[PDB]
Order: C-alpha cells, then structure tokens, then sequence
C-alpha cells in the first residue's frame, strides 16, 4: 500500500486531541471517524466519504457471511472506488481487524458532518410498512 | 406539552440480570447511581440502575423487573433522577417491593 | 493427636490454595478488563 | 490419518498446548477433530482441536512428538475425529491412546 503523503502526516500527528464539533466520549470507533473528518475538513468535501460508506454498505451485501475475518481491501475490486481517506482507513481497520466497527464509525463520522454543517436528525420510528404516512 | 422522555442509547449486552447499554452518539447522558428505564414495548418499560460508566461510554446497568421483556437493540430512557419511593402511614399493613410496588 | 495433624495438615493445603486461587482470580478480572486500543503505527510500511 | 487441506499455521506453543492462525481464506477446522501438524517433510503430529475462536484462530491440544513442534509450521486437517484400530488383531499388543504400536 502506497498512503498519501497527506494522510500520512495527518495519521503521525495527534489529531485525538484536536477540536470538533461535538465533544463524544473517546472510542475505537470513534477515532477512525475523528480521522476521516479531519482527512475531510482540509479539502472542505465530506460528502464523499458518505458516498464511500454507501458504497461500502451495497458491496457488503454481496460480500460472503464473516467476509470482515479474511477480508483484504487491497484485492477487494469494490473497495478500489473508494476515495483515499475512506480506503486508507478500511486499510487501518484490517491491520487491527476492526472492520466490524464500519456501521458505527460512519454513524460517529455522519454525526460530525450533521454538527458541523448545523443540522439536526429527527429519527422516526414506525411500524415495518407503516412509513408510508408521516404528516403527524 | 409532550411527555418527552430523555433517551440515551441502547441496550447492547444481556448477562442474566445484569445488562451493559451503548449510548447514542450525540445524546445528554446519564448520571451515576440513577434509575433508566428500558422500552420493552411502546407502552411498557423496565426497571434498571446505573452502576457503571465506563471510559468507552458504555453503561453499566442493574435490572430491577421486566427481565424476560428485555432484548439487545432496545431503547434506553433517562429519568435524570435517583431512586424515590412512597412512604407514609398509608403504606403500613401492605407487602411492598424495593421499588415500591404492592 | 494424630487425627488433629492430620487436619491441620488438610486445613494448612487448602487455605494457600484457596488464597492462590483467590489472589489470581483477582489478577485475572484485573486483567480481563483491560481493553487492546488502536496500534498508531505504520501498518503499511511493512 | 487421511489429510485434506491445510487450515493455518503454528502460532504459539505453551508446553502442551498450541494455538494456530487461519490461512488465507479461513478453511476452517471441524470442532473436537484430528489435525496433522508437519513437523518434518514426511512426518506429522497429532493435535486435538478444543476451541474455535471469532478471530480464526484454532485451539489445539498436542498429542505426540511435542518435541519437534515449531511456530510456523503448517497444520492439515482430517475432518474426522479421533478413530483407533479395533478388534482381534490387536489382542497381545502394547499401544498407546492414539493407536499407534
């Protein structure tokens, strides 16, 4: 593997300790997602690593059962479309063998975009098919 | 004029009468040594005490009734309170539970 | 005499057995609790 | 014993017990089975799997030839549990649990 220089300076430096949004509890998953925000915040684009995470999420459904035990990002085809932030840190997560933590570090990183960009979720929860109404 | 509850997070783990619950990312919180209530059902809730908090934000929690409706996923509640009781010269000659109940 | 060194003896074993035991089942809990955090190191230089 | 595929390698060895790491793909070792472990290009180990943990790695119980058993060294597995010769031509023999003369 052949990291950016970029990411390779932002990974040396102790961005744990820098400002954000929102001040959430330390966490394993909540370092990869402090890096892919800060990974995003110098280009200014956050709407690419969620790309990546829905890509990530449509490739995992045909991906076989317990694919994140032996899996390998660099010989996975659909991981390949990933931007270099979102891939270099699927990279991280399979040295540790932490993918399994890819659901709530995108929830930790779509948390952040939301807090930075001012805006607030109203999660509505309703019955299976009973989401077809939702004026009340 | 709505009967807002405080969520916290949800339940992660179930050992027997003990449960360890995973907070939301960007919620209030809960305090130690309070009482939550888990939402076995839309209309019904169990009981539970904070007993931990943990530096990975997970809580530490006592069951108290309700532990067959409890199940991993389900939502946590935060009362922000400590364990109150009724008393008085109305609750003599009654069997009573520590929560209360008759 | 015989019966209570006997006793003694038996009574003697178990205690440091089941101080040994409970020592290390503290150790143990100890241990167990601890969490393996994030490695900040080079994974690709390798 | 008939070996089928490897299934990892030798990790850690601690007296008479062993630990072995996936190989690529993850196999996969049936629980309570016989593996082969190479020690040498023509000779094998016995070893008793007794836990199959999340990661992949296996838990494995040496048997014989404890001696020659080294890190690293790539493990087979049968896929059948322990099976030892049985009837009237081992009457008058000294053998030991794993079968062998």
């Amino acid at each position: 593997y052949t990291p950016p220089e970029g990411l390779k300076k932002l990974y040396a430096s102790d961005f744990e300790n820098s400002k954000y949004p929102l001040n959430i509890v330390p966490s394993d998953s909540v370092l990869f997602a402090k890096f892919l925000y800060k990974a995003a915040e110098e280009k200014g684009n956050f709407d690419n690593i969620l790309s990546d995470f829905q890509k990530i999420a449509a490739a995992a459904s045909k991906l076989p059962i317990f694919w994140e035990r032996t899996a390998v990002v660099e010989k996975i085809p659909e991981f390949k479309q990933l931007s270099e932030p979102t891939f270099f840190t699927l990279v991280w997560m399979q040295n540790n063998g932490m993918l399994e933590l890819i659901q709530e570090v995108a929830e930790v990183y779509e948390t952040f975009v939301n807090a930075k960009q001012k805006k607030a979720v109203a999660k509505i929860f309703v019955a299976p098919g009973g989401e077809k109404n939702v004026e009340e | 004029f709505f009967k807002t509850t405080e969520m916290i997070g949800y339940v992660h783990s179930i050992d027997g009468t003990i449960a360890t619950l995973i907070p939301a990312p960007g919620n209030p919180g809960v305090a130690y040594n309070t009482i939550i209530q888990i939402q076995v059902s839309p209309t019904t809730f169990a009981a539970g005490l904070v007993f931990n908090l943990e530096k990975d934000g997970r809580i530490g929690i006592i069951l108290m009734d309700n532990i067959t409706e409890v199940q991993s996923g389900q939502k946590v509640m935060a009362t922000g309170q400590l364990l109150h009781i009724p008393v008085g010269a109305g609750v003599l000659g009654k069997v009573v539970n520590p929560l209360g109940h008759e | 005499q015989q019966r209570t060194s006997s006793l003694y003896n038996k009574t003697r074993q178990f205690g440091i057995t089941a101080a040994l035991i409970e020592i290390l089942s503290a150790m143990s809990s100890l241990e167990g609790n601890a969490m393996k955090g994030v490695r900040r190191n080079k994974f690709w230089e390798g």
